[PDB]
């Protein structure tokens, strides 16, 4: 029920096999239980679940003992903060619940306790999170893992020396020589147009940039033994692959002395998209 | 069965309802939160505390 | 007396109890199975299934919340 | 019409299931750790495209029952107008009176969606040769589409069900010879009244 | 007349939403990298046309309802005059009533606009046949429009909402039928007076 | 048109190990096993049976004389003229063969138990190293169904094969030791692919 | 030494008495401040920084008029090809053939060229000759003259 | 308004300086202090602490560290795995990464042994610990350091 003042039940009567009685009171049976809402006294033979029983003494709990098979909740309204606290610790002495009166919450946090002035309560420092549907209490460890989240992607966003001019000593092989080489790294598939991409992609981020991810597909593993280039598409013999990815490391950090636009120039021919 | 429904409780005998549901409400101010990893979160300090039916994370005011 | 039963049929995953009922439970079952095959009806489980069954029991006393 | 059909989708996933990311952006600034991203929203949840998988579903089964449905998967195939894939999904004249969401999921990003290590393993050696990682989406995950058929004929439901029982044998998005997009559909249809807002 | 309805719309996208590039020139300088590029102002920020989505959804649940409502989007086919939606958007003589200015995001487009890979596949050979590019608008972004009703007749802002909850249920925008343009709107009237500025 | 449905049953008859390939997951069972089983969230147990099928098959048709290409040599692209690239795939063309992960019949707590391994030294006989790893039991059922799309004749043959080829080597991790020993059970039948339209 | 600090302090929470809020962004310097932006300056800026570095035969005039009207038949010749193609034809005769050759580029990796897939049930080896005959039919139009190439364009694209 | 952070790992990317950040800006008398990740754990700790009562490291040079790293990387003590597991350990703090290298160092009483990887190449028993307790020094002197000099330390042994 939704106490409001005039409360609300859930239809949305606002105070379904209803039926009156004198209440010298509105039984409002539903397929969720049967309520009663009391109102004013100053009683059904039936099953009852839910007494809305407004208090304003001993006539609230002879009333209470009349009904057949007791009440599970007796939501006390209509009272002042004494009135209906006083009445609730007569009920709770009769063993009958009583009640005082969107996105679930959801805690995800421990269970340790304590039994703190007959109140289980427990000490917690935390976060709460509003996802679109439930609003998390979660802990603190949830806190370090998405900062470690957030360092291990921040750093990850400027790799120094990037998109600066400054300084080298790359190697020298003429312009037909790069466009050969680049051919030959094209047609057997170990320069591709993801390769040619990313290498320009790393280029404009500076010389320095390029070379540290050529330097990165060259890098022969010392435990694996592999480099990151794409094997060749062939018959090529161990030392022939071994000659092809050098010749591969060479021509690409040739390539990364030659300016802007020869770069571009050389490799809009292999790859249109940059 | 018959003296149980003469001391007011009901018997369900095995020949033959209210839908109780603990709820965790949350009684705590909300308007103020912010968003660092994709995430509408808001640090607190306060109690959890274990009422029957109900589960209450109250503030420190509370307590 | 139907715990090794569900435990053949693997429809079971813990069987928790007090300390005590596995202790007394390990001396009903051995004296189940006993009684079935002395009494010549097939058996409703077997001595392996009582040893499963008391592979995925768990114990636990009185007065001790556990959060499963 | 008065009427437009509404079916609420439920699917669970009985298989780690893996969508890929498109978005080029969250793509390559994800595959500094995982390899294989999988789609996600930016309310971190995730986005499995389901028309496209619901299309071709019934024209994979429409075509072998011997009806006269168009294929629009051949490379830029024009969609007829006259088949019932054509009227359900849409033509090149007319648009497609079921208007399907994507599968977006119930729980976010660090609830359903783990990394993993795939390999490659050389059959001659038995040990890795290639390493890579993937994100994917756990078993027992919750994804929610709605289909909405605007001008509701009757062989509408019983056609969107017929789809989604051959997405549940195939598979709805992904990495589907491996065994990954293994899911279950669950389906409570209803036939609201187009003026439903109105009143 | 003497009053102005106010009616403050605030969107966010629950999908991927699509609008596109109506502007020749931004379209076909976008081309060499996107395929579909969106509605984009030259403030860099998104635009999404939203009269006509209004009208759109008005016309089409009352012409459900059984009220008499002209059908301004046929070919060859004038507004009315005496119709609601003549009243409140307009006819070809008296002007309309409410002025819906364009559902302008809060953000820029290096923020909610993401370049996204789109696919056909063979329905056969379960292979890529085609691929594009297009852009879309991030799950999250935040747009506000301004709809101004002059003449304030009541059941406008019934009628408003009613509309904003059919665009909230089919989508704005394009590519609807494959779960894009999934919408939530959030009102905040008013009823300012037209004398309002002068001081 | 039609499709095949070869449903596969097997039965371990020998303690298995698949490795668990989800970071999380392994992370969170590294604090006390050293070699978690790959799990399902919903506590099942997955094995791979993909890469079992057509690393058998291309094992087994390369000592046939049958040109089949290899797919497990580092960054190798699949051919896609031969018969493992028709039922697995290749590059352009999807195999048509969906083979599913063999998902066990039953939960984590009845078939996976922890084990205690360990490294004797070869001179002291005392154990070096110790370390905990899952295993599943001896008799564990797990099903998978393989899915062939566009039903060729040697299709259902060339699967078996490869299942006997995993019935005499293995299923998993650990194969030297003689973990994953594991037979495997075939009910095939030609569905009609228009048999879910009413 | 100072500082500036362009993070909105709006939504801002309230802890151990402290008022604060986790931000996420970057702390930048110049010669007379050191002030911190957000994550979307660094977008900004990168997208400046990428942006900078960017910032720098003979056939008949009837069979031609027979070739075009069954390609536009067909559907692989268009009004939108035929609009392109005229764009191509103003910026000069070598970009037409530059246009005509990158649409009839045939990608190595996938067998495909960019042209619209015919209607009809036709044989590859039809539609690679019908890609020729577009192939052929439009570079024998870069050899004509304007006035010409627009009255045979002309009864095809009326707009261009 | 006041920095509490060290300005140092200072990059240069354009023509401007940049440092990656991810903190706190907390408010307080309009001094608006932008605090790090450790100001607030220990502000959490005070919180923590006030809930629930109502109810030195060796000093070696960067390049000291950097050459020790370099030379246990290469016989094989310090590994990617262990890299790895000592920067999960010092994001979860300097106290539970002391715990961490301790526990590897520990030589168990009963084996005599330790958890790290044995050295690669022919070595004497007293060179083998001698290496181990470098190990355990230049692990335990990197806790020292803060958390960005560390990752700029260790991302040039295991990216
Ligand atoms: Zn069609
Ligand atoms: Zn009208
Ligand atoms: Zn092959």
């Amino acid at each position: 029920i939704k106490f409001i003042g005039a409360f609300l039940l859930e239809a949305k009567i606002l105070i379904t096999k209803i039926t009156f009685y004198n209440n010298s009171s509105v039984f409002i049976e539903t397929h969720n239980g049967n309520y009663l809402f009391s109102g004013d006294i100053g009683m059904p033979d039936g099953n009852v679940d839910y007494l809305i029983l407004e208090s304003t003494q001993d006539e609230l709990i002879d009333y209470i003992e009349r009904l057949k098979y007791t009440p599970y909740k007796v939501f006390l309204v209509h009272g002042e903060k004494e009135q209906r606290e006083i009445l609730a610790k007569r009920i709770i002495s009769k063993k009958i619940r009583v009640e005082l009166p969107k996105k679930v919450v959801l805690n995800i946090n421990t269970d340790n306790m304590c039994n703190f002035a007959s109140y289980r309560l427990m000490p917690f420092s935390g976060f709460i999170v509003e996802k679109d549907d439930r609003i998390e209490i979660n802990d603190k460890n949830w806190f370090d893992m998405i900062w470690n989240e957030e360092y291990n992607k921040m750093r990850s966003q400027i790799v120094a020396e990037d998109f600066s001019t400054d300084q080298m000593a790359l190697p020298d092989m003429s312009h037909d020589k790069i466009i050969e080489n680049i051919e030959y790294l094209f047609n057997i598939k170990i320069l591709s147009k993801n390769r040619i991409k990313e290498f320009w992609e790393e280029f404009c981020k500076g010389q320095k940039a390029a070379i540290k991810y050529i330097t990165q597909v060259h890098r022969k593993n010392p435990n694996t033994g592999r480099r990151n280039w794409n094997p060749p598409e062939g018959d090529f013999t161990d030392n022939e692959i071994e000659k092809l990815y050098e010749t591969a490391y060479n021509t690409l950090l040739s390539l990364i002395k030659y300016d802007k636009n020869k770069v571009y120039n050389i490799l809009i021919n292999f790859n249109p998209k940059l | 069965a018959k003296r149980i429904i003469s001391k007011k409780i009901r018997v369900e005998l095995p020949e033959n309802e209210i839908l109780i549901e603990k709820k965790v409400v949350l009684n705590i101010n909300t308007d103020n939160m912010c968003n660092f990893a994709s995430y509408r979160l808001m640090p607190f300090s306060g109690f959890i505390v274990e009422k029957d039916d109900r589960i209450e994370i109250n503030d420190k005011n509370w307590f | 007396g139907l715990v090794p039963l569900l435990v053949k049929k693997r429809k079971v995953n813990k069987i928790i109890s007090t300390p005590a009922t596995k202790e007394l439970c390990r001396l009903l079952f051995n004296d189940f199975q006993r009684i079935q095959e002395e009494n010549n009806d097939i058996p409703l489980y077997s001595y392996d299934d009582i040893e499963s069954s008391f592979e995925i029991w768990d114990e636990i006393d009185d007065r001790n919340t556990i959060e499963l | 019409a008065k009427t437009m059909k509404k079916i609420y989708v439920t699917m669970k996933t009985l298989s780690p299931l893996y969508t890929g990311e498109v978005r080029r952006e969250d793509k390559e600034a994800a595959q500094k750790r995982v390899n294989f991203p999988v789609r996600k929203t930016a309310t971190n949840k995730v986005l499995i495209p389901f028309k496209g998988a619901l299309r071709s579903a019934l024209e994979i089964m429409l075509k072998a029952k011997g009806e006269n449905v168009c294929d629009t998967g051949e490379s830029r195939a024009r969609p007829c107008g006259r088949c019932v894939t054509c009227s359900l999904f849409g033509s090149m004249g007319r648009a497609g009176r079921a208007s399907v969401d994507f599968l977006i999921s119930n729980d976010t990003k660090e609830q359903i969606v783990r990394e993993s290590t795939h390999l490659r393993i050389e059959r001659q050696t038995k040990s890795a040769s290639d390493t890579f990682k993937g994100e994917e989406v756990i078993e027992g995950a919750t994804f929610t589409a709605t289909i909405t058929i605007s001008n509701p004929q009757e062989k509408d439901l019983s056609l969107i069900q017929s789809a989604l029982k051959f997405i549940e044998e195939n598979g709805i998005g992904g990495w589907l010879n491996k065994g990954y997009g293994r899911v279950s559909f669950e389906v409570k249809s209803e036939d609201v009244a187009t003026d439903r807002f109105l009143k």
